[PDB]
């Protein structure tokens, strides 16, 4: 009954994202009144949701439910691997986002005159780019005869160097990278919103309101992102330097994994469904 | 004075003699059935001699 | 409107030499450009063709790899290398410029040319008769035939005349068969079948007498006739 | 003292003319039916708002004006850009096509409709004349002939133009308000202008003097067609209708507009056969009119942005349509 | 196969041309387009570089063209709108003009008119989300007025010091209480006639400022 009702969900979360990142795409692809440059790297941001939804989920879905892997090794490689590109690739198109805002607020001039959709193509070439390199050393090397030592289990490489390096150049360095981007993005706004008495009031109050929003969506932005990959990476960097203590109970790391692929599903969420011209769009089409 | 204008311009009030609205009707439907196979927007014509098949 | 060849002159067999034609008077960019030679004592044949932008480059099979076509857009001038000159090369070659759009006369100019004096499912262009007495004032008729229907699935018949009178570069007559080229007298008329044509004038002038040459556009390897020449 | 009793005379006497409306005339006729509208051609390249579209004689050529300071002539079978010309005036809101099709002419919120040769030896689109002597921006320029073109500004003057001469033959002035469209008789010896000021005037080439008044419109006049037979002409206006005009009886013969439809009319235009009436809303539709029964035959939404520009071809096969979208999609 | 020699030709030619048509929309794209409106309108302009008049001119990297609309007596509800997207609406006050009537058997104040045609384009429909760059011109000649025939003729109701920075506040104030959409645009207002260049590093300034709100607006962080 278990077995039945963990299918179920994980069905119906793989099909929501999956309807999720397709909508999206198709928002920009149908109508290209939304064809920006932030628009374009929602929409390859989308793309990588889609490719998560579709190749990796139902493979690692056959692997939770059934509690072992029944295709291979062979299977289970490309699996890894298309799992850790795919979602190297949707944290750095969340990094290459917050990035090109930052420069967008930071750098008008630039905007205006040097910004054009090659730089969203150069990003997203430079972030595939990051999750191939992070993808690739599985397959050219490493692999070591403990990790996959279980037919029936799929584990992932727990080399310690490997692990830290992984690890780093796909959640801390991107983690950093974003936090003083939207810090330099605080402060911007923060002087912008600061910079007859009933009028001034009423601009305080404005103000105010302003100050709370934009303290809202960076809350936003930071803790969705913390809460859905923190903990998959806190963990697979601590299991590879505790083997002998941590005792990896099972329901807290599948729950974290479940976590860590449901950031696919909240990437869309978070950026092209909320968005103005987004929902504007499919109110249009719909 | 922008009277003597007026007045000049005013002064075309019956120097054209006018048909009631029934006959310019029907020299209007006349018209429109005596073309309605020259017009393909109206009869839609063959995909064979549509140009924009 | 103005296209001034250069480039001309005694060549050995198996040299090479390039023809540069100089355009003044018109926007060159816009307009594609063609060679076309004359052999001495013989009728035209298409050499070579470049698109506006360097986008389309076609080559007669007799001539293709061998010559090369090239355009200078901010110079407003054409180039033709020529390699491995070989006896049949030596002719006279005309540059042409033409425009393709509903409405456009295409080989509507006509250069002097360049003399050049060296040591297939083709469709066939046929005039009835290479030569025809004639006097002025009277109506003279000439007629082609074509191997192939030059009517086009979209209901244009790519067929051209042109008149090249004693000493003097073609002058475009009729391009798709129904439509009269822009400067020329009226008197001329043309009218076919869709692969019988007949180039008609109403009354024959002095400055008609020539050779008249018909060609089709249907397809690129382009076939020039004989020439019907008039005599007065 | 100010010819207070003349216009009550006019008004009377046009009054008496009302015998029978043209709904009660077009009883008997079958209605046309929907009409299954399709795009077939869209038509790109020009980014900003386009504002301005007419078809030429051949029914294959048209030419388009844009915002951007580009104003493109197409091929419509097979959507082949022929010829695209830079405008020193960007700020074009008309264009036109000649009969014979060698010359365009454009204007914008300039005081200039310059004319532009497009059969040239020389093998481009260079300013043959430019027609300067406005006070206001230009509405609309329609040729006449090859030397001959009309021009409606938005200084209430409408002025007719000698190309090689470059000065106002004929200086119309009758209008109080800014005139906004332009429509020629298919005769071209008589036009019909629209104005702001809620009417539409008929002018006589040859002479010079109005000859007949229309007021039926409650705002701004936007467009205006001929009716193909020549008798009457259809006016646009901001009241969201559009109302037909009979140059013979001098009163408004049907009305064609809908409760759901609020917003103005951009453009105006009649099919060959007259039996359809083609009007560019401002909610991004087109909406087909029965002529005689003054219904919905049919809709074009076509675009995301305001409908600014349609014309009908010669032959009446075609219909195509311009949008601030920036696209032009030609129907059939 | 179903297009011919001279289809090819005509198809590469179309091509040729979106091509072109692309590169030149490239290049206006990355132009800031302004309205002027106004009252020292000419000092203005001269300073910053019978129909539309365009000006062009370029300042710390960045190319600014501007619309003057001046000379346009026709009715604007009908070429107003051909305006949509531009960045920002300079509009020029002559603040010595509180004491004229504009003829017309003084049927109105010159002020009186600036501001209602500060408001009507202000409260346009197509300029809801449009920032104003706010001159306040003559102001020498404003002070050489004031000191002698109060602006109090200019508004009745206003009872205070006559002193030049007080009237001029007064009247910024007044100009600004006109924006019934204050949340959505700002107004930038400056004081010119006795300044150099550094009117143009005004407009420069306001400019910027409505370029990062806007792309802050895009992202939601103001
Ligand atoms: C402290 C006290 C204790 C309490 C504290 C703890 C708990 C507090 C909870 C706080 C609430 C969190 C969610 C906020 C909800 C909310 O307020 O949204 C409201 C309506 O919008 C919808 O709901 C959107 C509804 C539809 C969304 C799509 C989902 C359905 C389809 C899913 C995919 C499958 C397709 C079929 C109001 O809208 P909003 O103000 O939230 O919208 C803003 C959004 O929040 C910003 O992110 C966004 O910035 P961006 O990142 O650049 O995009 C802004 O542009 C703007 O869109
Ligand atoms: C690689 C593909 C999965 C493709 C995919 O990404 N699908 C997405 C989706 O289905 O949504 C899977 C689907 C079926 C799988 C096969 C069978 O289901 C099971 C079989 C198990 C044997 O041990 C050998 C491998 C073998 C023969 C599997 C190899 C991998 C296959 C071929
Ligand atoms: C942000 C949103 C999309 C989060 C969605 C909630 C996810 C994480 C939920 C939905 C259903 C949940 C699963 C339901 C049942 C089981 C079986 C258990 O033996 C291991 C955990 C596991 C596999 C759960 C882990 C977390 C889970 C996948
Ligand atoms: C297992 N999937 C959720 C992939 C997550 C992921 C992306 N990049 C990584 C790098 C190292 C690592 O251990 C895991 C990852």
């Amino acid at each position: 009954s278990y077995q039945v009702i963990t299918s179920l969900l994980l069905g119906t979360l793989i099909f929501c994202a999956v309807l999720g990142n397709a909508c999206v795409v198709a928002a920009i692809a149908l109508e290209r009144s939304l064809q920006n440059v932030a628009n374009y790297l929602i929409g390859s941001l989308a793309v990588t949701d889609l490719m998560v939804s579709v190749l990796v989920l139902p493979m690692a879905a056959l692997y939770q439910v059934l509690n072992k892997w029944t295709l291979g090794q062979v299977t289970c490689d490309l699996f890894i691997a298309l799992d850790v590109l795919c979602c190297t690739s949707s944290i750095w198109h969340l990094c290459a986002i917050a990035l090109d805002r930052y420069w967008a607020i930071t750098d008008p001039i630039d905007y205006v005159n040097k910004r054009t959709p090659r730089r969203a193509a150069a990003l997203i070439s430079l972030t595939w780019l990051i999750g191939f390199l992070i993808s690739i050393p599985p397959m050219l090397g490493w692999r070591t005869p403990e990790d996959r030592s279980d037919p029936d289990a799929c584990t992932i490489s727990k080399d310690h160097g490997y692990t830290i390096y992984s690890t780093f150049g796909a959640f801390y360095i991107p983690l950093l990278l974003m936090l003083v981007l939207y810090g330099r993005i605080f402060r911007a706004a923060r002087f912008r919103i600061r910079k007859n008495e009933r009028n001034a009031e009423a601009k305080r109050k404005m103000a105010l309101a302003r100050e709370r929003k934009t303290v809202k969506t960076l809350g936003i932005i930071m803790g969705t992102f913390i809460l859905c990959w923190l903990p998959f990476f806190i963990v697979a960097l601590v299991l590879p330097f505790c083997e002998s203590s941590c005792h990896m109970p099972t329901l807290l790391g599948a729950i974290i994994n479940w976590l860590g692929y449901s950031n696919s599903l909240l990437n869309p969420v978070i950026y092209a469904y909320f968005n103005k011209d987004f929902q504007n769009a499919f109110k249009k089409i719909i | 004075a922008q009277a003597r204008k007026l007045v000049e311009q005013l002064k075309m009030e019956a120097n054209i003699d006018r048909i009631k609205v029934s006959k310019a009707a029907a020299d209007l439907m006349a018209y429109c059935e005596a073309h309605a196979k020259e017009d393909p927007l109206l009869t839609p014509v063959p995909a064979s001699e549509n140009p924009f098949r | 409107v103005q296209l001034v060849e250069s480039g001309g002159g005694l060549v050995q067999p198996g040299g090479s030499r390039k023809l540069s034609c100089s355009a003044s008077g018109f926007a060159f960019s816009s307009f594609g450009m063609h060679w076309v030679r004359q052999a001495p004592e013989k009728g035209l044949e298409w050499v070579a063709y470049i698109s506006s932008g360097s986008g389309t480059i076609y080559y007669a099979d007799t001539v293709k790899g061998r010559f090369t076509i090239s355009r200078d857009d901010p110079k407003n001038t054409l180039f033709l290398q020529m390699t491995s000159l070989r006896s049949e090369d030596t002719a006279m070659y005309y540059c042409v410029r033409s425009i393709y759009y509903y409405g456009s006369s295409p080989f509507d100019f006509w250069g002097q040319g360049t003399t050049l004096t060296v040591s297939s499912a083709d469709i066939v262009m046929t005039q009835a008769t290479s030569s025809v007495p004639v006097t002025p004032g009277e109506s003279v008729s000439i007629s082609c035939r074509s191997s192939k229907s030059l009517l086009h699935s979209n209901g244009n018949t790519y067929l051209y005349w042109f008149l090249q009178r004693p000493g003097q570069s073609p002058q475009l007559l009729i391009y798709r068969m129904s439509n009269l080229a822009s400067g020329v007298p009226d008197r001329f008329s043309g009218s076919g079948s869709g692969t019988a044509f007949t180039l008609t004038i109403s009354r024959l002038e002095a400055e008609d007498v020539g050779v008249y040459y018909c060609m089709q556009h249907l397809e690129y390897p382009l076939t020039f006739g004989a020439g019907t020449k008039l005599e007065l | 003292q100010e010819a207070e009793q003349l216009k009550n005379q006019i008004r009377d006497a046009r009054k008496a003319c009302a015998d029978a409306t043209l709904s009660q005339i077009t009883n008997n006729i079958d209605p046309v039916g929907r009409i299954q509208m399709r795009t077939r051609r869209t038509l790109r390249g020009h980014l900003a708002k386009i504002y301005a579209m007419h078809w030429g004689t051949d029914s294959r050529l048209l030419v388009s004006a844009s915002q951007d300071g580009k104003l493109i002539i197409w091929d419509s079978y097979t959507t082949n850009k022929v010829h695209a010309i830079p405008l020193r005036s960007s700020w074009v809101m008309t264009c036109a096509y000649a009969p014979s099709g060698n010359y365009v002419a454009c204007g914008g919120l300039d005081n200039i409709c310059s004319i532009y040769n497009l059969k040239t030896r020389e093998g481009n689109v260079r300013v043959s004349r430019e027609l300067a002597g406005h006070t206001g921006y230009l509405s609309c320029c329609r040729f006449l002939d090859d030397n001959q073109i009309v021009t409606s500004s938005g200084d209430t003057t409408c002025a007719l133009w000698d190309i090689e001469t470059g000065q106002q033959t004929t200086t119309f002035t009758g209008h109080t308000g800014d005139v906004m469209s332009l429509s020629l008789a298919p005769d071209t010896r008589l036009f019909v202008s629209g104005a702001c000021d809620a009417s539409a005037k008929l002018w006589d080439v040859r002479e010079g003097m109005c000859r007949q008044t229309f007021t039926g419109h409650e705002s701004d006049i936007n467009a205006i067609c001929f009716f193909p037979n020549g008798n009457a002409f259809a006016t646009g206006s901001d009241d969201a209708t559009c109302r037909l005009f009979d140059l013979r009886a001098d009163q408004e013969l049907m009305t064609y507009s809908h409760d759901n439809i609020i917003c103005g009319i951009t453009s105006v235009s009649f099919s060959k056969s007259g039996r359809l009436l083609l009007a560019g809303y401002d909610d991004f539709n087109c909406n087909v009119w029965d002529a005689l029964k003054a219904d919905r035959a049919g809709v074009l939404a076509g675009h995301d942005n305001r409908v600014s520009c349609l014309g009908v071809t010669d032959d009446g096969m075609a219909v195509a349509t311009g949008s601030w979208d920036s696209f032009l999609k030609i129907w059939n | 196969c179903t297009l011919s020699a001279e289809d090819k030709a005509a198809v590469e030619r179309s091509k040729m041309i979106d091509r072109n048509l692309r590169e030149d929309g490239e290049k206006a794209a990355r132009e800031v387009k302004l309205l002027l409106l106004g009252s020292g309108k000419n000092t203005i302009v001269k300073q910053m570089k019978t129909g539309i008049v365009e000006t062009h001119f370029t300042f710390k990297d960045l190319h600014f063209k501007m619309f003057d609309v001046g000379a346009q007596r026709s009715e604007r509800k009908k070429w107003i709108h051909c305006f949509e997207g531009v960045t920002a609406i300079i509009f020029c006050v002559a603040l010595s003009d509180y004491d004229l009537v504009l003829a017309d058997e003084a049927e109105m104040n010159r002020m009186h008119a600036s501001m209602k045609l500060f408001d009507s384009i202000c409260n346009n429909k197509w300029f809801t989300d449009t920032s104003i760059i706010l001159f306040l011109n003559k102001k020498d000649l404003f002070e050489e007025k004031i000191k002698k025939s109060p602006l109090t003729i200019c508004y009745p109701e206003y009872a205070g010091s006559n002193t030049y920075e007080e009237a001029a506040a007064y009247i910024q104030c007044q100009f600004e209480d006109l924006n019934k959409r204050k949340d959505t645009k700002e107004i930038y207002t400056h004081f010119t006639c006795s300044t150099d260049t550094k009117n143009v590093q005004f407009v420069f300034d306001a400019v910027t400022d409505v370029i990062i709100k806007n792309n802050l607006k895009d992202c939601g962080l103001f």
